[PDB]
């Protein structure tokens, strides 16, 4: 297909070239810099102070239900982009369709709303 | 969408429309003091859909590019789920409001999980048979789960979520072969493409695919192992609904698929109904000999009952498919009134579910052991209940097929599971010493025992026109 | 000797065979589900195209 | 030259490493969660192959709404695992094994 050559193997090129510069710049200092390590130098820092214990433990996570429902509505709102495109062409029932679709939606964040759901557990 | 479109749909537009409106009622005026009020109006929504499906005059068609379909068979499916789920709602009010675990969300997310039953048996395209089937068991897997300080309750969703996902996508990994193959989802052009000098392996992995997981949904073995954990683990109210109203909407399902996409190719899929409808009764039948919780045997019950229900559709004919359906009907009678008792089951005022509780219950209380008693014989398929002629229907269209060897292998299944329901009786009446079992149960509660115990008799009498409204939901089907 | 032997001697066997294999592990259950599929699709590649 | 066949085959590929995830995993619930989401990508996979190479977009709308299901199943995957975690303070596969028989 030409569209796929005349513009998706650009982006596939320039994602090459856009990897190679990156990685030309963290090479740079690999090659030239003077490496020294030592187990002081590479130890965890904590403002001067050894660290308790490393990152590895479990953390509460205090916005996970707004993350679940993230999730959600990140694919509410993708149903609108080809209707956006699409909105010179709709019909009767595809344009009131999307706004019963929204009005479902807009009971649903009310309900997250008032139910509490926003707030930081 | 013309007007004629959405006129066939209005009942299902009804149903969504009650779920929205109750959630905001909910929400905005006063969230759980609303909760009792809101499982009863969700009773009479039910009943009222029910009414509008099922009362005055109908004439079948199709909707949406056929993609949903509004005829006979669909009406008789929605009818017994609608007022299936109207009884667990019912007879479970007053002990979810004693437990404290009646949300005001509760009654609207069983709406629309009936909400995904009626468009499951209805449809007439592979999407709409997979968004009806999803919001049916994205419903199921949140009610299970809904006992926040079980760690049972956790444990029954974690199980059914992740095997539930399983069966999902081995449905829709079918449903895109039989997609790629057809060039269309709609059953109408499925079905006229999948004939007997086309079939290719491509095509027979897509009925398999399609059919395992849909066999998941009815516990059929070696589909079932769910089952028995996530009934254990699940609120008994949760568990009820779960042996009633979501197995009568996947059975139609499947009668759904295999006579309007798989018409054609029945000497190929009758094969696999029957060797799943073999396996789920036996392995029922002997692995709930080994039960002590009443509802982990009401798992293995539900399993080998299945597999009965199967054997009518391995018939491959309109009989068999009749027949199915009033084992459906009756099957789901049968649970609501067990599911009333079990519900009642308590020892010092907190839920009891082992069978040894049941020792010499009899002399307790008289009238509920002999419902009891009733219920047992007619789960048994004993002469003279409608539990019997359940098992009559579905044995005549296997041997009107030329499937008497299955037949055979049913009724010996039957003598096996007979034991397990004979030993109930043993201890409600005979049984050794007593400890205090106490049934706790309201005027509705009461009743969700006593009519279902009433039908398996009277019906026995008359079943007042449910048979031959059967026979006429088969034919629309088949043909 | 007959009579019981099966009825109390070998249904009760194959009872806790059955209540074994429900062994409660979600990676078990998963495995006959991937069993079965795996079965009958050896079923129908016998039987062939046709 | 690239067919339909080809793509199929990575569709097979994909979910049944999908499928094998599930049923290997023993210590995090959460890959198994990953496990399902490559087991519909393969579905996805096969969805979009069949649509294009037969020149018809209801493959394409499929791939849609197995999207939305895939969100809504993952939304609901986590919270029931959450409630597990709370009342278990673990979330290994091995874990989730109190009820047999
Ligand atoms: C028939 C309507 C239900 C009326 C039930 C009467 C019970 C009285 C009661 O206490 O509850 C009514 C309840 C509103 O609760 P209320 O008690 O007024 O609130 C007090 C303020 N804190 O009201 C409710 O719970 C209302 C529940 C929502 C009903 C939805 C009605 C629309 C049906 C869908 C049509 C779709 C068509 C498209
Ligand atoms: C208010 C009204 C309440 C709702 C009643 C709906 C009535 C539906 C009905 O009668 O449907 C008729 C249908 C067959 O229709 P058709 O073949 O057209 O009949 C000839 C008509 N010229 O008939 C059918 O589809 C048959 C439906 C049979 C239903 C059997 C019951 C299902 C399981 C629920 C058991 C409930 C147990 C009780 C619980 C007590 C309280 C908890
Ligand atoms: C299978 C068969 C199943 C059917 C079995 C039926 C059994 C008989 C039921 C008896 C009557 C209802 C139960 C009465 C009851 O307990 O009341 C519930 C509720 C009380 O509210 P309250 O006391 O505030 O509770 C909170 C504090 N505990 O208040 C109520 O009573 C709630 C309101 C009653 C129910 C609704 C009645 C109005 C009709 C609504 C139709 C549905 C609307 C949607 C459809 C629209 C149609 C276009
Ligand atoms: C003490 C001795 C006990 C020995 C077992 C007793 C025999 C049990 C046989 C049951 C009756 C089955 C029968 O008559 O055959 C069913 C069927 C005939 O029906 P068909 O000709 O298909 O008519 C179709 C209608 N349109 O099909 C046939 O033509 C025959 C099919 C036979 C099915 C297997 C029978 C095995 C016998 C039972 C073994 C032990 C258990
Ligand atoms: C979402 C779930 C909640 C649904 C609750 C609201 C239902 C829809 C809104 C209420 C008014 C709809 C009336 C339709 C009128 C009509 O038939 O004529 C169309 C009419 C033309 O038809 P004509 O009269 O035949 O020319 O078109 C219009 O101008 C209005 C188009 C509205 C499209 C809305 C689509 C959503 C409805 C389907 C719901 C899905 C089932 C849910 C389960
Ligand atoms: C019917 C009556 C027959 C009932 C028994 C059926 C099982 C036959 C054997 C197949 C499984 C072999 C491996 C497990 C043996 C059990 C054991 O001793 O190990 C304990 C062992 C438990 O060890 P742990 O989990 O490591 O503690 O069991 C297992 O490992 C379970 C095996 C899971 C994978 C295979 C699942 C097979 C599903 C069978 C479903 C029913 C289909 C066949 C019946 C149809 C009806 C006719
Ligand atoms: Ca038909």
């Amino acid at each position: 297909m030409e569209y796929l050559l005349q513009e998706y193997l650009p982006i596939l090129v320039f994602l090459g070239m856009a990897s190679a510069l990156a990685i030309v710049l963290i090479l740079a200092a690999a090659v030239i810099a003077v490496r020294n390590p030592d187990p002081e130098k590479v130890s965890a820092y904590e403002c001067g102070f050894n660290a308790f214990d490393d990152a590895r433990m479990k953390f509460d996570v205090r916005f996970y239900l707004v993350s679940i429902l993230f999730i959600i509505f990140d694919l509410e709102v993708a149903f609108l982009f080809p209707w956006a495109v699409s909105f010179a062409s709709l019909s009767d029932v595809a344009f009131w369709g999307m706004m019963v679709f929204l009005a479902v939606l807009t009971v649903g964040f009310a309900y997250e709303w008032k139910k509490g759901a926003l707030e930081w557990a | 969408m013309t007007s004629l479109d959405f006129s066939t749909i209005l009942p299902e537009v009804v149903l969504a429309g009650y779920a929205l409106a109750a959630l905001m009622a909910g929400a905005y005026l006063g969230k759980d003091r609303l909760a009792r009020t809101l499982l009863w109006v969700t009773v009479a929504a039910f009943l009222v859909v029910a009414a509008m499906v099922g009362l005055g005059n109908h004439v079948d068609g199709a909707a949406f590019h056929g993609m949903f379909i509004d005829d006979g068979f669909s009406r008789f499916a929605k009818v017994v789920t609608l007022v299936a789920a109207a009884g667990v709602l019912a007879m479970s009010a007053d002990y979810m409001q004693r437990r404290n675990m009646l949300r005001f969300e509760f009654p609207i997310i069983v709406a629309l999980a009936v909400l995904g039953m009626m468009f499951m048996v209805s449809a007439g395209d592979l999407l709409t048979l997979y968004m009806g089937l999803e919001l049916q068991s994205l419903a199921l897997y949140v009610v299970a789960a809904m006992r926040r300080d079980s760690v049972r309750s956790s444990e029954a969703g974690l199980k059914y979520f992740v095997l539930g996902s399983l069966s999902s996508g081995l449905l829709l990994y079918g449903a895109s072969l039989v997609y790629g193959f057809a060039g269309t989802t709609g059953f109408e052009g499925i079905i006229s493409t999948i004939e007997a000098g086309h079939l290719s392996l491509g095509v027979l992995f897509g009925l398999v695919f399609m059919l395992v997981g849909l066999s998941f949904k009815v516990s059929a073995v070696p589909f079932h192992m769910w089952t028995p954990d996530v009934y254990e683990g699940s609120p008994t109210p949760v568990t009820a609904f779960f042996a009633t109203a979501p197995k009568v909407a996947a059975m139609a399902l499947i009668a759904r698929l295999v006579f309007d996409a798989f018409g054609h190719v029945i000497g190929d899929w009758s094969q696999i109904v029957a060797a799943l409808a073999v396996m789920s009764m036996f392995l029922g039948s002997i692995a709930g000999i080994g039960q002590t919780n009443i509802k982990r045997l009401m798992a293995y019950s539900s399993i080998a009952h299945m597999g009965f229900a199967l054997v009518g559709l391995a018939a491959g004919t309109a009989i068999g498919v009749q027949n199915m359906l009033l084992y459906m009907t009756i099957y789901a009678v049968m649970n609501i009134g067990t599911f009333a008792f079990i519900l009642s089951m308590e020892r010092d005022g907190v839920p009891v579910t082992d069978l040894a509780a049941l020792n010499r219950f009899a002399w307790t209380d008289p009238v509920k052991a002999l419902a009891m008693l009733v219920l047992m014989f007619s789960l048994a398929g004993v002469p003279p209940t409608l539990g019997f002629f359940a098992k009559f229907g579905v044995l005549t269209a296997a041997v009107d097929a030329g499937m008497g060897w299955l037949a055979v292998l049913g009724v010996i299944a039957s003598v096996i599971g007979a034991f397990y329901y004979l030993r109930i009786v043993y201890y409600m009446y005979f049984g050794g010493e007593s400890e205090g079992m106490t049934s706790r149960m309201g005027a509705v509660q009461y009743l969700a025992l006593m009519v279902p115990a009433l039908a398996m008799l009277v019906g026995a009498i008359s079943m007042f026109g449910v048979d031959s409204a059967a026979g006429r939901a088969a034919e629309t089907l088949v043909g | 000797g007959t009579i019981n032997g099966v009825a109390m001697g070998l249904i009760p066997r194959l009872t806790r065979a059955a209540v074994r294999v429900q062994s409660g592990y979600l990676f078990h259950y998963a495995f006959a589900m991937v069993l079965g599929i795996v079965g009958l699709l050896i079923w129908v590649m016998m039987r062939g195209a046709h | 030259m690239i067919g339909l066949t080809h793509y199929l085959v990575v569709g097979a590929i994909l979910f049944v490493t999908g499928i094998f995830g599930i049923f290997v995993n023993r210590k995090n619930v959460i890959v198994i969660l990953m496990s399902i989401e490559l087991m519909l990508l393969a579905v996805n996979i096969n969805f979009v192959a069949f649509s294009t190479h037969l020149g018809d977009l209801a493959g394409q709308v499929f791939t849609m709404f197995v999207l939305t299901v895939a969100a809504a199943e993952a939304a609901i995957g986590l919270a029931i695992l959450v409630v597990f975690f709370r009342n278990r303070g673990t979330i290994a596969v091995e874990d989730v094994n109190v009820m047999k028989g």
